[PDB]
């Protein structure tokens, strides 16, 4: 599925939350400069891309 | 880090001979 969160776009498949993040943290970009952990800005959902 | 490298189309390919057949070849060499 294509997805668009907070203006930033992309595509792929989705997985539920497994990490912990930080109380204000919503962006989970990894070592390879790739978005793989996002947060829903309307309900507290953390997702894996 | 391997899957992140794989996901941008930089796909590695497995060797034709696996490790167990290499071990079998070496064991045959030691036996001979």
């Amino acid at each position: 599925v294509n997805f668009n969160f907070n203006g930033l776009t992309g595509t792929g498949v989705l997985t539920e939350s497994n990490k912990k993040f930080l109380p204000f943290q919503q962006f989970g970009r990894d070592i390879a400069d790739t978005t793989d952990a996002v947060r829903d800005p309307q309900t507290l959902e953390i997702l894996d891309i | 880090l391997i899957c992140a490298q794989k996901f941008n189309g930089l796909t590695v390919l497995p060797p034709l001979l696996t490790d167990e057949m290499i071990a079998q070849y070496t064991s045959a060499l030691l036996a001979g």
